[PDB]
């Protein structure tokens, strides 16, 4: 295995107007 | 040369270096003189 | 003394430097329409600096040692792979286009900073104002997605308005049947696979969007090929333009000052091309991204800021 | 202590100024030589504790813990060396720095002479530890484990800060000797009941007490190896060390305020032990094993008898070495198949006969085989808990039976049966992996020959 | 992988409180804890009662 | 999809170096790292650390207190005194509430 | 117990409560008209509070 | 703007607080509050777009209304006592109206709804000025009358500000709002301890300023307004992650960082006065700050968010920022707890 590092889906949760 | 665009820090800023070192020497010499003038003043005011 | 407010207040002002040939000229046209030759003789005749068309490696050759970098450090895109497979699902096409806009945007700032700091004029082959013609061609042929076009228009909207436009635009009109022939007699095996329907779309964007858009702010010169084949004829057409429109009329010392602070700060120039909008075409995972970043920093002269690299013979580090 | 602390502060410049090919050798060589110097603390020929200054001082409770911390640093460096081989140089030196920083704070935490100084150091350990679990953890869940670890501690620790300030605003000082020799009996008013919980919940969360323990199985299951080693061996014992230190000033409210927590520990330990029977993840099975051992430590401290303290101190040191040995062993498989499932790899004794011996000895320490100090703790905690009340033997009898099952079930499942022959990547055990186990087990055997060194304050 | 994930990371998302769960957790949670409280409290009250009236034989007991 | 490295493969640590000890990929750095752990770990700490702990004398007065208890159990038996008094502090010095 | 009810009661309900509050008090319409209208309520409450303490 | 305008406008911005701070008379203190209000306005609205114009408008009508209320207090007091300074004999209601107006000027909740929005519509460097230098003038007035302030009003405002600042900041993906709510929460701490020990309000202000200054400077390095923008720092200025993380933990009050000292000493001094309940809630809601500061640390230094292709050009280029002040303020704002006894007194 390899260390999990954030993907596109993970980062899109900080992309909105609010959290 | 190596860089196509010559670096801003191509050579030392001798003005800053001498000024940078100058202040440091001055502050240590002033600091040390001040300390002795305080230990003498401290002793003299207190009978030691 | 790096340019700044104190440099301007002590005398470094642009309006003194400008003369009649302190102009930005952009030579436009289709593929193999003679821009290279014409742009090189406009600059030589008028005493202007020539900027060859910004390519994949434009920013490799303006920094460091000026030598091309491995393609992973320089955009991870291939013009040759665009012509071999324009619809590959590895996102090459829009990666190539997005990278080309950024490099053009940087060359424009390099060109403008030269203009405003010395007064010498510049000639550029294409620019950030004509760059979109290639993008529109890709989308019409299905080579990129609609989301890629949105991401391009977003970056353009955040970077293009910051800058002054060219004084003059020198379009060279070459019909596709002649263009398609020139590409064939050029030689490059990959560039010969270009579809003529793609070339036409480059020509339609030019005449239906670029030229009407620029005539509202720039002196536009359209030359058929035979008119352009004698560059001296074109330069005599440039010596007598009046330049009576566009933003350059309303510029003073302190409008130039703040434009010069923008274009000398290359991270400020490129800032908005890197916005965190997650198109799979251009997004890079941390693993690949960190591998590349670390390999790049082990390159000769790239490990530390320019002037502090002992490998490439820098001196007096302990005093800089 | 400044001769144990200052040389340890020098492993940080030594980490950064060493060559890329010398960092791991140099630091791990000098870590051993620092754990040798900490043995000077053991030179206690009298009944007076060692007071080195107004800041630091060592007791028979803080000396075993201090030494266990210093000895664990070289162990964790060797544990972290093979899963960091693919990182660039600055990441390794940044990992080594976070481990050293955790050893420096931990030593200062056990040697501090004042409660406020204990609290700050006791809170500073969250930073290097949060960085370790999150930056170097493996799964996506490491982000939720850092939050659970950070805010269980902090929520418990804010009331403790309040209570410590009230103690000083009333007594004038937080020095542990002065508070010992001037302690006044507390009234049984409803305000002191809350002062008691304020002073205790911080440490009862870190143990952890049953109920508020869900941070531990989350933290362990996702920390890198050296994250689990320090967590299971020292950071849990911050709770125990704190409760012993501060419970002197809380009398007589511990005679009744402790009932809810003796009951959560005694019942809670059965709940956690029985979990280890049905736990599908090997690293998770050990983490619940820790929760059920600390239950006895909580229960024995709450009754404040010379035997109960003596058993808890022995069990603190014994659990420190044993749980760490188990995590290292589970890691050794994990660094081969990159799976934590306990049933995935089986029959490993066929190809790792020596590593299967360490498994057996770790497992026998966990189920407290006489004469190991694991039993001495369990046995002296039982003796005291029996005198406290005679029906606690019912619950400790059960927990002892369950503790045998999940210890051997752990060994039978992974080391016996047929080999899972598709695992062609079962490389022979490294010399490094075997040294790591010998370093855990030899001290544990030596401490059994000289139990006097870990009897604590009462004995 | 599916089995181990179904039995850990996927339990809570698929848990909905109901009357039978809530009663079961309430009884499972505090049921045993209340039971033992009265066993120990009752025992130690009988022990503290018998030390005030001296009716205990702590004859050779000197460790606790 | 997005640009991303493929997952690195399953390497055999013994393939190239059959005497790999577990510490380093470079054989020479690798053996000296094993040697250091064994020397400072086993020859120095465990041996001398164990010795230094075996010769700490009179540890916590476990030895003095026995030597002293024998002195007291003798002195008190010959002089007819009780082996150990019920009260610790002399009742003379304790002024009780009236 | 551990996987469900001990999560639900402590860590999960604490995160639910505070997410609930940060949602109520952060969804403001951005209208200065409404802000001053609340600033008006605040002022009256201070007047009332001080009034009943004379 | 040309150098004459900057010299005039930046001098006036500096002049205001110095007039308020050096003035014995209340009308001259009010005058300094006007200088700051007037001269900041052109700075805020310099970029001239729909958002900075709304920001400069919301700011003007808020701060002008608060100014008129302060002036009413200064004038009702001159009617009552024939003097231009607040006395022990000043009417109680005169003091409370001054407090509410000044808190409206500081941004203390519940008079806070303007601050996060104004900070959002303006450039980063003017957010730095607005969230730092602009707080000294209203605070210097308050510290001059701390024997008179009603503590019940002050503690309700501080408790509100610590709660609203925590809850507000928990929901924000815009960095400039995270800084405004950070400010609101810290002003709660400065204000809670004001009527008891005004020296601790100056310690908490100074430590907040030297933490908030480099944090803005860090965001001004790449002009990063979002959590996703700041997540690219590992591929843009990775040298910055070590000190961004500590400053964020330091802003969070975590030991053993300098930012623990202000909360710890305020709590200590609050309980010297028997302010147990308020102190406990304050410390318990300061925990919520650390959560959304931790979430930021997760996105930047403890993980690597996906990066984009065009960021490779960014690396070929050379930056001339940050300056020598960022490093000086970063170290002092994090590694100065061992000097705590020299900071409190
Ligand atoms: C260290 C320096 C000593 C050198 C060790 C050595 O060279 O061993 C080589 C020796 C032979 O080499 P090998 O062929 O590779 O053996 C390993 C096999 O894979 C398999 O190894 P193994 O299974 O054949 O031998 C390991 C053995 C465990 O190790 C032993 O040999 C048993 C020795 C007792 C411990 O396993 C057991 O039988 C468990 C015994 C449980 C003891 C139960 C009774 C305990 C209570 C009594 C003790 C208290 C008495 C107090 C008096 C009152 O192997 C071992 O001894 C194991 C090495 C690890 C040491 C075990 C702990 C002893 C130290
Ligand atoms: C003389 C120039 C003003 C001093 C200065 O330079 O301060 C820095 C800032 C402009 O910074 P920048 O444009 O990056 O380059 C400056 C190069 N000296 O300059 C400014 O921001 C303007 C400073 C105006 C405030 C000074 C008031 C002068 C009256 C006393
Ligand atoms: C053969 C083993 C041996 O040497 O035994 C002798 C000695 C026990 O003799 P002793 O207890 O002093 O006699 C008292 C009355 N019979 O045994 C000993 O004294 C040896 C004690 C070993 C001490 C440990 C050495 C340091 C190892 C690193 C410590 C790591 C563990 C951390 C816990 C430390 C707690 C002290
Ligand atoms: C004064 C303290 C002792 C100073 C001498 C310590 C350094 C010894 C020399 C050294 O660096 O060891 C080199 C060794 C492997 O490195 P290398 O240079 O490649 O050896 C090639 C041999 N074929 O790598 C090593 O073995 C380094 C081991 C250093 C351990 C520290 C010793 C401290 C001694 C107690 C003080
Ligand atoms: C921090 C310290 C942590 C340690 C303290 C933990 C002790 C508590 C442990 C046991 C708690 C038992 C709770 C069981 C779980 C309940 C739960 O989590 O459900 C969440 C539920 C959401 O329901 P919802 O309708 O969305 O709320 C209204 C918003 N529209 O319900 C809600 O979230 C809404 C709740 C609204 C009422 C809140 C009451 C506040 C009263 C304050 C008075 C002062
Ligand atoms: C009490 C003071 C409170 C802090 C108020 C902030 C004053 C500075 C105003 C400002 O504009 O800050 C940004 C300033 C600009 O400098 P820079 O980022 O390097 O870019 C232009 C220079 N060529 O960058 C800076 O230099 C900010 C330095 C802040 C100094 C804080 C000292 C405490
Ligand atoms: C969820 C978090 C829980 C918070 C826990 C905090 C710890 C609890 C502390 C005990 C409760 C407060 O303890 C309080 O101490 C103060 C002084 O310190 C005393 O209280 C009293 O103090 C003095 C007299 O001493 C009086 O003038 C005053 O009016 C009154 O407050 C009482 O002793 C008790 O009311
Ligand atoms: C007696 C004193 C003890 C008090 C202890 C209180 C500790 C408080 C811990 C705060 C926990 C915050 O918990 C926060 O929200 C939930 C908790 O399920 C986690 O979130 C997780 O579960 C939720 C379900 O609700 C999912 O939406 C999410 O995808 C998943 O990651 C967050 O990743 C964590 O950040
Ligand atoms: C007095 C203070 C004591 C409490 C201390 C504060 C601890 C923090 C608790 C509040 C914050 C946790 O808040 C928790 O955030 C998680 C983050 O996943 C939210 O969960 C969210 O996860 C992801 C990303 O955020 C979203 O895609 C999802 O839809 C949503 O559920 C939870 O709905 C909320 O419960
Ligand atoms: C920044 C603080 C430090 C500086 C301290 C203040 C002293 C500054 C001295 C340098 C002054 C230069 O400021 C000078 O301003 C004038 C207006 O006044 C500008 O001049 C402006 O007005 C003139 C009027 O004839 C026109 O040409 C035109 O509208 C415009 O250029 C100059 O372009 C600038 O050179
Ligand atoms: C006694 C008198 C006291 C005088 C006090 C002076 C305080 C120092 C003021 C420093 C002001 C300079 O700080 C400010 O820098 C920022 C960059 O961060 C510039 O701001 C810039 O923002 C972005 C990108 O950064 C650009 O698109 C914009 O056009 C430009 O304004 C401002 O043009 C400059 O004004
Ligand atoms: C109380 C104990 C002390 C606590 C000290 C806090 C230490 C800082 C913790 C936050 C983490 C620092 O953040 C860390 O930054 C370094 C370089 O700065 C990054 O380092 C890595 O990435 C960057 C580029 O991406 C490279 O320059 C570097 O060589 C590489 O190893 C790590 O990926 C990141 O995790
Ligand atoms: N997709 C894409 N291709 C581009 C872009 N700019 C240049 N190219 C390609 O890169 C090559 C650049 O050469 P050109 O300058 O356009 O044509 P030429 O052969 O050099 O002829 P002249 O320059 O006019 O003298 C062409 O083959 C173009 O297809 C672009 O913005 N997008
Ligand atoms: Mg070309």
């Amino acid at each position: 295995a390899r260390q999990w590092q954030p993907d596109i889906e993970w980062a899109e949760q900080f992309s909105g107007a609010v959290m | 040369k190596f860089y196509v665009r010559e670096p801003v820090n191509a050579k030392p800023n001798w003005l800053a270096v001498g000024l940078s070192v100058g202040a440091s020497v001055f502050m240590w010499i002033y600091l040390i003189q001040t300390h002795n003038e305080d230990v003498l003043e401290y002793k003299r005011r207190n009978g030691l | 003394l790096r340019y700044g407010l104190l440099a301007a207040i002590l005398g470094d002002k642009t309006t003194k430097k400008l003369h009649e040939y302190s102009r930005v000229i952009t030579v436009d046209g289709n593929i193999c329409s003679g821009k290279n030759k014409l742009a090189k003789e406009i600059a030589q005749q008028l005493g202007m600096k020539h900027y060859p068309e910004a390519g994949i490696q434009y920013s490799s050759t303006t920094t460091g040692d000026g030598r091309p970098l491995d393609i992973e450090f320089s955009g991870s895109c291939s013009l040759e792979k665009f012509y071999d497979d324009p619809k590959s699902n590895d996102g090459n096409s829009y990666r190539l286009q997005s990278w080309l806009y950024a490099s053009r945007l940087l060359q424009y700032a390099d060109a403008l900073e030269h203009l405003l700091s010395t007064g010498q004029g510049v000639v550029l082959e294409r620019s950030i104002y004509s760059d979109f013609v290639f993008l529109e061609a890709m989308y019409n042929q299905g080579y990129i997605r609609k989301q890629c076009v949105d991401h391009y228009n977003e970056i353009k909207r955040l970077t293009l308005p910051e800058y002054l436009p060219p004084h003059a635009v020198i379009y060279i009109d070459v019909p596709v049947p002649e263009v398609q022939s020139r590409i064939q007699k050029k030689g490059d095996p990959h560039e010969m696979k270009v579809t003529s329907a793609y070339l036409q779309d480059i020509e339609n964007a030019y005449k239906k969007t670029f030229l009407p858009k620029m005539s509202e702010m720039c002196e536009v010169l359209v030359y058929d090929s035979w008119e352009a084949e004698d560059p001296t004829k074109v330069v005599e057409d440039i010596e007598y333009l009046k330049y009576n429109k566009g933003p350059w009329l309303k510029q003073d010392d302190w409008t130039f000052h703040y434009l010069r602070m923008l274009v000398q700060d290359k991270t400020e120039v490129l800032n908005y091309t890197t916005i965190p909008v997650y198109l799979p075409e251009i997004t890079i995972g941390a693993h690949q991204g960190s591998r590349i970043y670390n390999s790049f920093r082990e390159l000769p002269g790239r490990k530390y800021a320019p002037g502090y690299n002992a490998e490439v013979g820098d001196k007096w580090i302990w005093l800089k | 202590m400044l001769k144990i602390i200052l040389p340890s502060l020098m492993l940080l410049p030594l980490t950064w100024l060493s060559s890329p090919k010398k960092t791991w050798t140099n630091v791990t060589s000098y870590s051993f030589l620092i754990s040798l110097t900490s043995l000077t603390l053991l030179w206690q020929t009298d009944e007076n504790y060692k007071n080195f200054s107004n800041m630091f001082s060592s007791d028979p409770l803080s000396t075993p813990l201090i030494i266990l911390t210093a000895w664990l640093l070289p162990l964790m460096l060797m544990a972290s060396q093979n899963h960091l081989k693919k990182d660039n140089n600055v990441l390794q030196k940044l990992y080594i720095s976070m481990l050293i920083s955790l050893q420096i704070l931990l030593i200062m935490t056990f040697s501090a002479t004042e409660l406020i100084m204990f609290y700050i150091l006791f809170e500073a350990t969250l930073i290097p530890t949060l960085i370790i679990i999150t930056r170097w953890g493996n799964q996506t869940e490491r982000l939720n484990a850092g939050i659970y670890f950070l805010f269980y501690t902090l929520i418990g620790s804010i009331p403790l800060l309040i209570a410590l300030i009230l103690i000083q605003n009333h007594v004038g000082t937080l020095n542990l000797m002065i508070l010992s020799f001037t302690t006044h009996t507390l009234d049984a008013s409803w305000s002191n009941n809350l002062l008691w919980l304020a002073c205790m919940m911080a440490f009862l969360i870190k143990m952890p007490l049953y109920g508020v323990h869900l941070w531990l199985p989350k933290a362990h299951v996702e920390a890198p190896i050296a994250g689990s080693m320090i967590l299971a061996a020292i950071l849990l014992k911050l709770g125990s060390y704190g409760m012993i230190r501060i419970s002197i000033i809380l009398d007589p409210l511990t005679k009744y305020m402790a009932y809810p927590f003796i009951l959560l520990s005694l019942w809670g330990m059965i709940m956690t032990s029985s979990i280890c029977l049905r736990q599908t993840d090997l690293k998770s099975l050990i983490a619940y094993s820790s929760v059920s051992h600390m239950a006895l430590v909580i229960a024995s401290i709450m009754i404040q008898t010379p035997w109960s303290f003596m058993g808890a101190t022995m069990l603190m040191i014994a659990h420190g070495l044993t749980s760490s040995l188990l995590f290292c062993l589970a890691n050794s498989n994990y660094e081969r198949i990159h799976s934590r499932t306990m049933i995935m790899a089986r029959g490993l004794q066929m190809v790792f006969p020596l590593m299967a011996t360490w498994w057996l000895m770790a497992s026998l320490a966990n189920l407290a085989l006489p004469p190991s100090i694991n039993l001495m703790g369990e046995l002296f905690i039982t003796m005291s808990l029996f005198s406290w009340s005679n029906f606690t033997i019912i619950l400790m009898g059960i927990n002892i039976i369950i503790t045998g099952m999940y210890s051997m079930y752990m060994i039978i499942t992974t080391q016996r049966g047929k080999l899972t022959n598709h695992m062609i990547n079962l490389q022979p055990s490294h010399t490094r992996e075997l040294t790591l186990m010998a370093l855990h087990m030899i001290p544990l055997i030596l401490l059994t020959t000289s139990p006097k060194l870990i009897t604590g304050l009462t004995m | 992988i599916r089995w181990t994930y179904a039995r850990s990371a996927n339990i809570y998302p698929n848990f909905r409180p109901t009357p039978k769960n809530s009663l079961l957790g309430a009884v499972a949670g505090f049921g045993p804890l209340i039971f033992w409280y009265y066993v120990f409290k009752t025992d130690r009250d009988r022990k503290e009662r018998l030390i005030q009236e001296g009716k205990l034989d702590r004859k050779f007991n000197i460790s606790y | 999809q997005w640009q991303e490295d493929p997952e690195p493969e399953d390497e055999n640590v013994y393939a190239k170096n059959p005497d790999f000890h577990g510490y380093d990929s470079d054989p020479v750095v690798d053996v000296w790292n094993m040697r250091a752990v064994f020397f400072f770990g086993f020859s120095i700490v465990l041996v001398f650390g164990t010795t230094f702990v075996a010769y700490v004398p009179d540890y916590r007065m476990q030895e003095w207190a026995r030597r002293e208890a024998e002195r007291l159990v003798k002195y008190r038996e010959v002089n007819g005194l009780p082996i150990m008094e019920s009260n610790y502090f002399d009742p003379s010095k304790i002024q009780l509430p009236e | 117990l551990d996987l469900i009810w001990l999560e639900k009661t402590i860590p999960k309900s604490t995160s639910t409560l505070h997410t609930n509050m940060t949602t109520l008090t952060t969804n403001q319409k951005g209208l200065i008209k409404l802000y001053f209208m609340s600033f008006l309520i605040n002022i009256i409450l201070i007047i009332i509070l001080y009034s009943i303490n004379l | 703007m040309n150098p004459i305008t900057l010299a005039i406008i930046y001098f006036t911005i500096f002049l205001g607080p110095v007039i308020t701070m050096s003035s014995t008379n209340l009308m001259l203190m009010w005058v300094g509050l006007e200088f700051s209000l007037l001269a900041i306005i052109p700075m805020l609205i310099n970029k001239k777009n729909p958002r900075s114009t709304e920001a400069a408008t919301k700011y003007f009508v808020t701060q002008a209304t608060a100014s008129m209320i302060i002036l009413l207090a200064i004038v009702l007091n001159y009617k009552q006592l024939g003097t231009w300074m607040f006395q022990q004999q000043t009417n109680g209601l005169i003091l409370n109206m001054t407090l509410m107006a000044l808190s409206m000027k500081l941004g203390l909740a519940p008079f806070h709804f303007w601050l996060p929005e104004v900070t959002q519509g303006i450039p980063l460097h003017m957010g730095l000025i607005l969230l730092t230098w602009q707080k000294i003038a209203p605070l210097s007035i308050l510290i001059q009358i701390y024997p008179l302030l009603n503590s019940t009003i002050i503690l309700m405002l501080a408790i509100t500000s610590i709660f609203m600042g925590a809850w507000g900041g928990l929901n924000q993906t815009q960095m400039r709002k995270i800084m405004a709510y950070s400010s609101i929460a810290h002003m709660g701490w400065m204000l809670a301890i004001l009527p008891y020990n005004p020296s601790l309000t100056l310690l908490n202000l100074m430590i907040y300023i030297i933490l908030t200054a480099p944090m803005f400077m860090a965001l001004m390095l790449n002009n990063s307004m979002t959590i996703n923008s700041i997540s690219l720092l590992w591929n843009k200025t990775p040298a910055m992650l070590t000190m961004i993380s500590l400053m964020l933990l330091s802003l969070g009050g975590l030991p053993p960082l300098t930012g623990f000292l202000p909360k710890w000493i305020i709590i200590t001094e609050l309980m010297k006065n028997n302010c147990l309940i308020m102190a406990t809630l304050m410390a318990m809601m300061a925990l919520l700050n650390l959560f959304f500061y931790t979430r930021l640390i997760y996105s930047t230094s403890l993980t690597m968010f996906p990066t984009n292709n065009n960021s490779k050009m960014m690396t070929h280029q050379t930056k001339t920022k940050p300056n020598l002040m960022f490093s000086t303020l970063a170290i002092m704002s994090t590694m100065t707890l061992p000097l705590a006894p020299q900071l409190i007194t």
